[PDB]
């Protein structure tokens, strides 16, 4: 039983825990991702709990249920604005998205191909880090990251696949 | 960077108190946390610290973790004491 | 007693919402986006706001800027003619305020609701939210939030009032620790 | 003749649009999010390009990049994957270029639908838009309204031509 | 002050009485009608009362409030379901839109021209007739019914427009 | 053991819905319609199911019809290849079973959610629902909305047993008269 | 030559739709979605066509009933003024013809896309689906993913031909 | 066609008579209201009824129009009877 | 099956005119076309008989396909002359 | 009410002899089932049908339940021979 | 801090002429209107500025607050000559 | 500005090679292109670099233009043989 920083979403079916430095806007981008169809789970506090050899469950603290805080708004209730269908008692937590500010120096994943992961209680949770740069519209990434990362897991890895056609492509043009 | 202060706010840390207290943690690039019972939260964020229902006579713990994170103590008691919070 | 104001005004769920902000903002997009989602246009740039009652303000559009808006790259686009009726309303009155400032370290902002900022226009002490401008902002999202929760609390619906009230009694019984 | 250009190529409201711009300014974040609002995706970041006659250009992806779109984060993903036959085209004319630029104090946008800026592409004059990148700006939006808008002028409906048509007669009027 | 039996949906700013017999399925089109972003007053009775001499306003009883009875699933909560979007307190009558089960022998409204009205304690509320039959979407007819109800108060009538054109026309068929 | 059941699985809003009904009801039409609005499609016509637990269902279809659909006069569509991965999911436990009867002036329906109408599937009484085919009846958006309520309610959210504690309230006082 | 056809031309994903259909089964409310969903309107009722070659049929809508729609109810509406520019389209080649047949007990539908029915217009053979008008039918959806469904075949995406595939398989395999 | 009731029923007509009420009203074709203070409903349907919290004690009217209203009258005052309700 | 009229209200087929001819045409089950100047369209429908514009002096003709042949065009030319129409 | 056969069909029971075997069993009120190596499907349906691959060689058992159940399983039969399917 | 002119521009002040002067407003951090009839706009904001219709004959007031108040006015006063619009 | 290499990896130019290559050149201000049999591509992006297929053997050129053009072809050249690619 411990707090994390960060958002705890369920998209499509995933628990996705958004994390990045107060100020990123993992508040503001979730409440996005409530109107898209999504549920949230936990705002800000995130206490999760080891389920078992393999799985992390995340659940807000009774005092923020169905509770965001948006700078600027204030405190706001999203079953309260949208109804039920906003809101999640709990979930296992399947992916981390991190929003890590850009800066010239860093790089990301350009390749599905990251293989990064975060231990949450002896767990190893796989992780994604996008960058947060102007121009770019956080809550559509997030959601594809989870419809992609879903989709990998039925056997469609677009990543693998391309390599191996790379691969086919190379071997080729060396004629 | 380490401070244990004891609540002598008679309301506790509400609203008000738990705003400003992260307004100063926020002013510092270090990383500041606050603990209050094993739970420990983000100081810079606030949800966070509202949900810890810091009451009158507990005993929380501040901590931070950069180049000015001996600054962000001192601002962090400062405000303890400025806001009449604790000691 | 017509006013012009600097602004773009929206109907918003029903509720006349002034969005305010320095001229490079990006007001008029923000509103662009806006009527995409279902709300309305009253007008862009400049609002003629007059007084009504000893409460009440209405801002509607020269006529000349009817159904525009002014697009920093696209130049100038009549919302009425790429989305229909549904897009524009020919006034209404103004219920809150939605400032747009651009974001800054030293800046300080509503991280509560219980904030009873007001702006005033003929007397009329108009509510008032300010939103920082700050990358991975979704700023029309945010701010039709803004309306939605504005008008969720005239409801009987505060959150805010709710959460502090909630608050109060986990501090309480927590001193028992 | 084929040559290979920098953008991508989405087909909004039936236009090929070819969105340009410096790597990292979000040419395929934007794309995605368009193809999610029901456009259709051509190419990303390698547009094959060919004169089909004096006034046609046609933009394809080379068969390796067929679906798909590189996303600085999450890494490869393939939109006729995960959105269906919907979000992909084999093709299309290009009939607009929409060039995001880094906004910066100085750099100047047309803030009028007058600017007629140009693009040379194999001989063919290809209209070209520019629009500034800029905190709180949903850059797929208004790539989208550029295209709609060009649509609209092409039907007859040009609100620039039509506002300074009618500022003329106001200015007319107010010589009281 | 006296109940009229309906369902009462706020559509693009106005108020709407959906009217017609039992069975003909008001209270499910209205909650198609909230989904699309439109807000519910009243559903099945309707309490209206005369405002003045030109605005007869409807709620729901306190008992009613927020509920829709949809045959099948029973009664559900909008409020509960959608969110404060869905729903509101009241609202002044602004357009009636009758179902009326379809039948080889009646006729209904093909031009727009159509002026009929209903009495509510004095004041004439217009009215529109739309046929219940196979393939008939009643959420999107009623909508549109609101949405042209608005364009042609704005000043955009297209019957007024196209009558204007044909009898033009007609007077140029002439040769 | 593997039974194959005559019907439509769907996942709507994470719960496992079997849609059935007679040959010719339009449960694949619904289906499809329930897969633009977000919902994930498992098993067209034959589901195959098999019990997991003393309480729990699942089904799938057999690999031979994934992903499809039969619509009559359209014949056989992909979804997956259609609406890409999003709309498809290979299996789920089967949580709630709405039945689309044609409506006849003889018959009656569930008027209340009291209903405990329920249905086996080997030793497993899963809940069921029925509602009426009727014109003018948009069978997706109340299949979807049975499973929102359906959810709904096991949050803790009954308008059903709540309305009937406020109908007692009102009897009660309304006796003094 | 140009001759009047009796339905409604609608511009659905790029292709040229003409739903047909006895009055009184729903071309206009139909055609009313449609628009919303976002697809473009070309003629109401009355389409107006003649052959651009060999194999092209292109519909129009006379200029009087320009952006219009007739609804049982309602009366006549128009799309343009209710929905923008992007809800109309001044014409198009007609790619698919979608009838609405009321159903009977007894009238046939191919429960398969291999019924291969066309329809001349002009000696030029246009593809012809046919669906059943029924209770507890969306039209909307069913016509749309038919254009879809249409498009996607061409792509190279035929669910009919790949299914009648494996079933063979299926069938040789069972063959134990 | 009009009968006056007494409502007998010890809990008022609650959630389940108002059911069978209202499905006997639905087995006709003539339209068949429901009175009880003024306020008067559409007795085939049903939240209405409901809505009036008709007690113990209380005076309600039944009216119906049309071909077999007195048949639905008779229907609606045997299941008044039937369902012990009222008088 | 067909009957040829001659226009004779000043008025035109407009508005009114086509509502009640179309009104008719529909109450029958066989096709209904009406052709103007080559121009033919469906008598049961109407955007498309007020579009062909339809004036005073302008030759029609009305044709018929189905069980009902007969009577449609009976009933069609009953209204021809009862709205004083044509003939 | 049933009847087993032996397909003898060469190339089993694909789409076309589906259709046929399907749209026969569409003609009765009664409930039809086909049964294939234990898994048992609709009649009146047919992605059903179709997905048991039911090949030359195979046994399958048609049954029936209604009013017109032997009418049903009668028609299934002479279909069964029509087009070559088995007996 | 401001300017009054009299536009000569003897097409007043259009879309050209507006954008310039809005351009030159806004290099400056002061705040600068434009006041015509009575009514004021932002002058770096331009739909604003085009909707006064400002004509030949029109006399205009500029105005400016902050740092470079003085600034913006002489770069101003400088635009109204370069595109002789006025003094 | 340029530098023509040979590429001497056998392995070839795939997803490794080029995201160290791209991730160099983006670290520049100036542009930086990659042609390889004349098909040239941005070198900060890649799908683009990995499309053309660059296998053992080939000869490819890099070329910038901008202010750091020669900064960006001494990093660019330093890879090649930092990672063994080319040369
Ligand atoms: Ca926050
Ligand atoms: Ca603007
Ligand atoms: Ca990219
Ligand atoms: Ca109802
Ligand atoms: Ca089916
Ligand atoms: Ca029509």
């Amino acid at each position: 039983r411990r707090s994390m920083h960060g958002v705890l979403v369920d998209i499509y079916g995933l628990g996705v825990l958004i994390t990045g430095d107060s100020g990123v806007g993992k508040s503001e981008t979730a409440l996005e991702l409530v109107q898209r169809g999504h549920r949230l789970i936990a705002d800000d506090r995130v206490d999760v709990y080891q389920q078992d050899e393999q799985t992390i469950v995340g659940a807000a603290p009774p005092i923020l249920s169905h509770l965001l805080e948006i700078r600027g708004l204030g405190i706001i209730d999203v079953m309260n604005l949208f109804g039920a269908g906003a809101v999640r008692e709990d979930t296992t937590i399947s992916l981390i998205v991190h929003l890590e500010n850009w800066t010239p120096d860093k790089t990301f994943d350009r390749l599905g191909s990251g293989e990064q992961t975060q231990l949450i209680f002896d767990v190893p949770v796989p992780k994604i880090t996008v960058p947060v740069k102007v121009g770019r519209n956080l809550a559509i990434i997030i959601e594809v990251a989870a419809m992609n990362f879903r989709a990998k897991s039925m056997g469609y890895d677009a990543t693998k696949t391309f390599e191996k056609n790379l691969n086919h492509l190379i071997e080729h043009n060396e004629e | 960077a380490q401070k244990t202060f004891k609540v002598t706010a008679d309301s506790g840390i509400h609203a008000r108190p738990a705003t400003v207290l992260v307004q100063t943690a926020s002013k510092y690039d270090a990383d500041v946390n606050l603990e209050y019972n094993g739970k420990t939260v983000n100081l810079k964020s606030i949800m966070g610290v509202m949900s810890l229902g810091i009451a009158k006579g507990a005993e929380i713990t501040i901590s931070a973790s950069g180049a000015d994170e001996n600054d962000a103590l001192n601002a962090l008691e400062e405000t303890m004491k400025s806001e009449r919070l604790g000691e």
